[PDB]
């Protein structure tokens, strides 16, 4: 089978840099723990205007997550979520950009759990999520457990059941999970 | 004193990559540009696109790539326009621009197996989910079967995402129901307003044994055509063998959709080696004669109908050839693709549509404009010429009758059309002027079309501009824009534009350059042009036996197909008999169809130039907004015509 | 904006899916057998539907033969939930109810919950674009709470209704999105008299078992009224048990003493539990009777109180049938200025649209200057402002006429107006006396070209949220000092508007 | 025996989208039997058919024996017992239609 | 065998069935087989013909229910083409419901 895993990480400012850090540093460990077959990665950085920091046909042409991750910046905007999520179905998924038909599609949502300013819900992106079937990792941050609102935010986001989905970043067993469940998949 | 300019569409589609033109006409250093959209009104922020800056290096350009996003707002039973504003800051200026936005996310397409059903029978259909570049979208889509009465008799609510544009349906038909043209109607999940349809005929039938063409020779009536009605009669097998049988015919006259029968035309004919002429004789048609009028029969049509029976006794066919007019006229001059608006002392080039009476263009047909002793021109294989006639310089409205010059004609006959063209208005009359010519023949993908500049100002200025600014819009988008470099002296530049398989079927083509006129005031002169490209697909799809073996098939003959097309494309197929046509084949998918609705869709509204260059943009459909206080004027209408749509 | 701490409707992804049979799966066994058995593992998604999901199977192998199988059983649910419980054969243009059960299955926790219907274009409701429907609530822990919800199904065909819950220093939200078959009448032939003028320009080339009469009436001494009821049966003998539903006009309660002492009445009953239910969210009421009669009126009537206060109130429903006749129902929707309790909507031959959305739009602010009245003015929207006087008035229950005559074609748009014409503009009823409006005034007004009433010649004119009126008095009505701000602005906005034109 | 039309409607996901011209297909025989027969009938409505013998061969006329199979469920003269049969001799290009 | 996915139908519904055929010896065949579907009337309003040999017994269908339709008890007839009088039924009823939300039980 194939494995088409996205990344989408939050620069809004309500991610401190040291939140920031330790997110590029967890993806880029995600995927190299991840080394494995047949996977994928393409990343874009989301808060209020978005950016593809790389594609998956820019990824089977470079390997190296560490080359992939080291030029990202913080982009210190509003929180375009909902938004954020239509351009990773709409455009990380498209077969224009390496999407293989018939893949393990995961999208991996890294954020607080705090969208602000995104003109588009949820009932219209996360169905959409469902209906073209992207299983969904929420990687909750800083302090994206303090509130109650912006914890449950994630399970929003996160595909049933959350607690089998929702992790926090410094956790380092948010793999395994995964790692695991592709081993006889 | 600096000069910013943006540009973008005179109308926004949400959910789509819309692009915007950033220019700094001889500003130094390097400029910064955020732009914005925001709520109308309000400090929503719908969108902030990406940083840009535009260089000197760059000579002042970069565009800015952008897709709004929705936030479930529109309204519904009565129809009120919805807007967004548009925010542009270089640096420490804002340029701001309230433009008008569209529901609309793409085309919907829908195709039935065939045409017609009897009940009991399944409808087999699909629906074609495209975006507004004609490449798949995943959305959910309502397929609604509708009676003749309109009544919907089987709904369904359907997701395209990874269907890759195609889906497949049915609908079961009932022993009992109503007979008549029942339809199909589907729309994106977003877009209801936009509906997109197909009918489909239902009645007890069964498949005859051979098809019966009844066709005129000519495709009127001359009111005093001596020969009378000539009609050649076809009739064969549908595997291409000719028919033995009888025929017959009556006449009848239609009225729009009032039609009135002729029983004393009925005559019966017999049938000649599968083929047959038969005529109206003008003694045939006076005797009793009803409502005749002469003078008044003109604007009416005629239909008329064969029940051909075999000569072996088991199937009789009813052919109808309908809409027969009786003219003075062989033709009729329409002006649909011809400009409104003209450059006085420049060329003005007429594409004249000469039309048969049914809607044929007409072939090698001399046609002139009634003075202009000069010269006479002639008509292609589509009925249009490309009248180029010269203007006087001169600010009173030309006015253009077309008359036909077509040997073997009365001269009452030739066929005429009158239209109007109004001078482009300039800033103050200071009869500063462009030109844009390009030559206009049917252009493919991959030829390379000259784009003419022609300038025309005093010696004054024309040192000033040094590039002119391009655009093209294409399908309801900004495609391309670019400068083309200009030096002191040249009136004329041609820019070699390379044509790509976007610019399918066709485009028009804006463009620009500035300069500090009178009164001290910056000034933008601009024109367009509407430029038709060679229809086909973006693709290609070609269907060829796959069998060297040449043979004719036979009942439970074994076949291999070839498929040739672009790789990874999906194809969905059907066999059809040809015999079902015969009977029904209005609503079969087409290319063509297509391009129809496509080119609807376009939010231009002249083919040419306009009353004045704002006209130029509005008419394009373009927004042109300028740190001087230059802008398009505002777009709150969907349609364009005069009279609406 | 009182309280920052819910979900946001627009983030509330609701139930969707409501198959009543799916997977449909045909799956072959290529797994190597251990003890002589493949074993397969399909993982699969669960429906957004609550339910016990029983699943049938046969093992078709063509060496051993067929094969049913025990049905499987995978038992889903949440804690907090809702199930949406409509008809199925409604009928288009004709007021109905609908009733939204939230169920709790929390151990010991209350709950609060904020809950929207949900605004659709093909319904009149009370939930117009702009002005949400949300009602709050709380919830006994291990309790469910019936909401009433009356609507007009505007259009035909399959029609889905959302509504969207959610709760207070909590967790979840959940949305039910269910449809049905709505479908027409066609008679469209009350008392025609002979020629109406009902035609066009441009065309050619039931209660039958039930008396029912419900008035909700006022009270002598928050605020308490009378409801009443006065019902019978139309046959040879009296019949069985009857059935009343009740429902409370929004923010309603009965009066909990009066209920007890109508309930030991003769020949009724009302349980326990539905009688000492809770004053915190006692919203739904069912009464059974031991029969009704077919001689004579026997009605009923008690108190009913206001728990909290809005300014506008969803009419309460109530619904009579035979213990066991559901479909033979009637249903009577009441509210004490609207006569039989039915929301104001706007009907020409076979369409109506719903008229209940806030006046015009909202007066008395603080800011009256050129700079807002230009922007409202010089918005794309405004398709026509005119200036017109009073002239006649047509006063009715529905609504209520006003006839106005335009002098002056200020900004024609998609409009097509001659000088020193009358034209007719509407306003609800409930409306009318808060505009403070009077004849042989002159008005300067305008809307949009969404805002007409017919096809032309024969056209109206509606006044909405958005619309914009204002009286013009004469000029010896503007010549005092005190009015002098007014006829200032009236002046300026006039000649910039006049010689500017509109900027685009 | 006839001639059909195969469509092809092709969409990539770059290349746009493409109904290709048809394509037709010509099923065609020496000898065969066109059968005409009624969308439906009414029960126990007698009328007649026709199956019309097409000798679409070159240069010779054809004698040919012409039959029916029984279906207890219609009552012509054919059986198990006693057939119902012709016998026929057809120019060549030619439509001979034997009634039943 | 006739399977159906759901035992009562609304009208416009779509009716999921299969067939299962199988020998004296209940083994699976491709043979050709006939399906009647009858309305509450009795009177077979669909029918067709098909062989399932390499479909492995499984005769996967499906019917569109018209809007317009009685309702009632409906029935599956069908039969193999050889033996007509051998015919095996199923029924299925059409009327206008609601999916409820608990059950009632009278013991
Ligand atoms: C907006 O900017 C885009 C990139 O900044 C630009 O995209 C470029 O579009 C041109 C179209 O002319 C393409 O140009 C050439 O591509 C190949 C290159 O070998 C040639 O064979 C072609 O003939 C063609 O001239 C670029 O490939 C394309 N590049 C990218 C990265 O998108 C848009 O055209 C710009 N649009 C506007 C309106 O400014
Ligand atoms: C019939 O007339 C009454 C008023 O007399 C009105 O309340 C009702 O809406 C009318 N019904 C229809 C179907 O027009
Ligand atoms: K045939
Ligand atoms: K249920
Ligand atoms: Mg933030």
């Amino acid at each position: 089978e194939d494995s088409d895993i996205a990344f989408l990480i939050d620069g809004s400012g309500s991610i401190i840099p040291h939140d920031f850090r330790r997110m590029k540093e967890f993806v880029s460990t995600v995927m190299e723990q991840l080394k494995k077959s047949k996977t994928l990665f393409s990343l874009m950085q989301y808060s209020e205007e978005f950016r593809i920091h790389f594609t998956f046909k820019e990824f089977q042409n470079n390997p190296n997550p560490r080359s992939l991750v080291k030029p990202i910046t913080q982009l210190l905007g509003r929180t375009h979520t909902a938004t954020g999520i239509r351009k990773v179905v709409r455009e990380l998924f498209n077969i224009t950009n390496g999407a293989r038909k018939n893949a393990f599609k995961i999208l991996v949502v890294i954020t607080d759990g705090e969208k602000f300013g995104d003109p588009l819900g949820y009932e219209d992106v996360i169905p959409e999520a469902d209906r073209e079937g992207v299983i969904r990792y929420v990687i909750g941050v800083g302090d994206a457990f303090r509130s109650e609102k912006s914890r449950q935010e994630l399970n929003t986001i996160a595909s049933k059941p959350p607690r089998d989905h929702v992790f926090q970043v410094n956790n380092f067993e948010a793999l395994k999970t995964i790692q695991n469940q592709l081993r006889e998949k | 004193s600096p000069m910013y300019s943006i540009i973008t569409p005179n109308i926004l589609r949400l959910e789509s990559e819309e692009t915007m033109v950033l220019e700094a006409h001889d500003a130094q250093g390097d400029v910064p540009v955020t732009v914005t959209v925001h709520d109308f009104p309000g400090k929503k922020l719908v969108l902030s696109s990406e940083k840009t800056v535009l260089t000197p290096a760059t000579n002042h350009m970069g565009n800015v790539t952008f897709t709004i996003p929705a936030n479930r707002e529109f309204k519904s039973e009565k129809g009120r326009n919805k807007f967004v504003t548009v925010q542009a800051t270089f640096g420490t200026q804002v340029v701001e621009k309230v433009v008008l936005v569209s529901l609309q996310s793409g085309y919907l397409f829908i195709q039935t197996d065939k045409t017609i059903y009897t009940p009991g029978s399944t409808v087999l259909y699909r629906i074609f989910t495209v975006n507004h570049k004609l490449l798949p979208v995943g959305r959910t889509v309502m397929v609604n079967i509708e009676n003749p009465e309109g009544i919907p008799v089987k709904q369904d609510s359907l997701s395209s995402q990874n269907q890759l544009g195609v889906l497949p349906l049915s609908w079961d038909i009932p022993e009992l129901v109503n007979m008549g043209q029942w339809k199909i109607r589907a729309y994106y999940e977003n877009s209801p307003q936009q509906v997109f349809s197909t009918e489909f005929e239902v009645k007890e039938y069964v498949l005859p044994s051979f098809e019966v063409i009844v066709e005129p020779t000519e495709k009127f009536y001359y009111i005093y055509n001596e020969k009378g009605l000539e009609v050649t009669i076809t009739a064969r097998f549908l595997y291409g063998k000719k028919v033995e049988g009888t025929a017959f015919v009556i006449f009848g006259i239609q009225d729009g959709e009032q039609r009135i029968s002729l029983p004393e035309s009925l005559k019966r004919i017999p049938i000649e080696d599968g083929s047959g002429e038969v005529v109206l004789s003008r003694k045939v048609l006076l005797d009793g004669v009803q409502n005749p009028r002469a003078e008044d029969l003109v604007g009416k049509s005629l239909y008329v109908s064969a029940t051909v029976i075999l000569h072996s006794g088991s199937d009789m066919v009813q052919a109808e050839r309908s809409g027969i007019p009786i003219v003075t006229s062989p033709y009729q001059i329409h002006f649909t693709k011809t400009p409104k608006y003209f450059k006085p002392g420049m060329p003005f080039d007429l594409m004249v549509f000469v039309t048969n009476p049914d809607g044929s263009p007409a072939y090698r047909v001399p046609v002139a404009v009634q003075g202009e002793d000069t010269v006479q021109s002639l008509t292609q294989g589509d009925g249009v010429a490309k009248l180029s006639i010269n203007t006087h310089p001169s600010q009173k409205p030309l006015s253009i009758t077309v008359r036909t010059k077509k040997q073997e004609l009365s001269e009452a006959e030739q066929a005429t059309r009158t239209m109007q063209a109004l001078p482009y208005s300039t800033v103050g009359n200071s009869n500063n002027y462009l030109h844009l010519s390009v030559l206009r023949t049917e252009l493919r993908p991959g030829e390379t079309l000259n784009v003419n500049f022609l300038l025309r100002m005093d010696r004054a200025h024309e040192a000033k501009i040094r590039y002119y600014t391009y655009l093209i819009m294409n399908k309801g988008r900004l495609l391309k824009a670019g400068r083309q470099v200009r030096e002191p002296g040249q009136d004329l530049v041609v820019l070699p534009l390379s044509i790509t398989t976007d610019f399918i079927p066709s485009f028009r083509l804006v463009a620009y350059y500035t300069l500090i006129g009178a009164s001290g005031q910056r000034e933008v002169v601009a024109d367009s042009v509407w430029v038709d490209v060679k229809d086909s697909c973006v693709g290609s799809l070609v269907v060829k036996s796959g069998q060297s073996e040449d043979r004719q098939p036979v009942p439970g003959q074994q076949m291999t197909l070839k498929i040739e097309g672009d790789h990874g494309a999906r194809v969905v197929l059907v066999a059809v008999d040809k015999g079902v046509f015969v009977l029904n084949k209005k609503n079969k998918l087409t290319q063509s169809k297509i391009w129809d609705v496509v080119e609807k869709a376009d939010i231009g509204c002249t083919p040419g130039s306009g009353k004045d260059y704002a006209g130029v943009f509005s008419d394009a459909g373009l927004t042109f907004t300028s740190s001087s206080g230059q802008q398009t004027a505002q777009r709150a209408e969907l349609q364009c015509p005069q009279p609406a749509a | 904006n009182l309280d920052e701490d819910i979900i946001a409707e627009e983030n509330i992804v609701s139930r969707s899916e409501f198959p009543e049979s799916w997977l449909w799966n045909v799956e072959d066994l290529k797994e190597p057998p251990k003890n002589g058995i493949s074993t397969k593992l399909m993982n699969i998604f669960l429906k957004d539907s609550i339910t016990t999901w029983e699943i049938l199977a046969v093992s078709m192998s063509d060496k051993k033969g067929i094969c049913v199988a025990d049905p499987f059983e995978v038992t889903v649910m949440q804690d907090f939930f809702i199930d949406l419980r409509l008809p199925y054969s409604v009928v288009r243009n004709e007021q109905v109810e609908i009733r939204a059960v939230l169920y709790n299955y929390r151990q010991n926790q209350e709950l609060k919950v904020r809950v929207e219907l949900l605004h659709n274009p093909a319904f009149c409701s009370l939930a117009t674009t702009k002005r949400r429907h949300q009602q709050t609530v709380t919830i006994p822990p291990k309790s469910s709470l019936s909401v009433p919800y009356v609507i007009v199904p505007l259009k035909t065909g399959l029609q889905e209704v959302e509504v969207k819950a959610a709760v207070y220093h909590h967790f979840i939200s959940d949305g039910v999105r269910k449809s049905l078959k709505v479908v027409p009448e066609g008679i469209r032939m009350n008392k025609t008299v002979a020629v109406r003028t009902l035609d066009p320009e441009r065309l050619g080339r039931t209660c039958n078992k039930f008396d029912l009469k419900v008035t909700i009436k006022p009270a002598p001494e928050k605020n308490t009224m009378i409801l009443e009821i006065c019902t019978r049966y139309r046959g040879d003998q009296d019949a069985t048990m009857s059935i009343l539903d009740i429902s409370m006009m929004t923010g309603f309660a009965p009066d909990t003493d009066d209920l007890k002492q109508l309930a030991n009445g003769v020949d009724r009953y009302i349980s326990k539990y539905e009688l000492d239910k809770a004053f915190s969210d006692r919203n739904t009421l069912i009464i059974y009777l031991d029969k009704v009669s077919h001689s004579e009126d026997d009605c009923l009537a008690f108190k009913v109180h206001q728990y909290f206060n809005v300014e506008l109130i969803q009419p309460g429903a109530v619904k009579v049938y035979a213990y066991y006749n559901l479909e033979e129902s009637c249903t009577r929707f009441y509210h004490p200025e609207k006569e039989d309790g039915k929301l104001n909507k706007l009907c020409r031959d076979e369409l109506c649209r719903c008229a209940e959305e806030n006046c015009f739009i909202q007066k008395s602010d603080d800011k009256v200057t050129l700079e807002e009245r230009l922007d409202k003015a010089c918005e794309p929207g405004v398709d026509y402002v005119y200036k017109t006087r009073l002239v006649k008035v047509q006063l009715s229950n529905d609504f209520d006429e006003y006839i106005m005559a335009i002098e002056q074609t200020i900004k024609s748009g998609s409009d097509e107006v001659q000088v020193g014409q009358q034209r007719t503009f509407i306003s609800p009823i409930k409306c009318r006396e808060a505009l403070k409006l009077e004849e042989k005034k002159h008005y300067l007004m305008w809307g949009l070209s969404s805002d007409f009433w017919g096809e032309k010649p024969n056209l109206s004119y509606i006044i909405g949220k958005d619309t914009w009126v204002e009286h013009w008095p004469e000029e010896d009505e503007c010549q005092d000092e005190e009015n002098q701000k007014q006829c200032q602005d009236l002046g300026a906005f006039t000649e910039s508007m006049v010689v500017f034109g509109c900027p685009n």
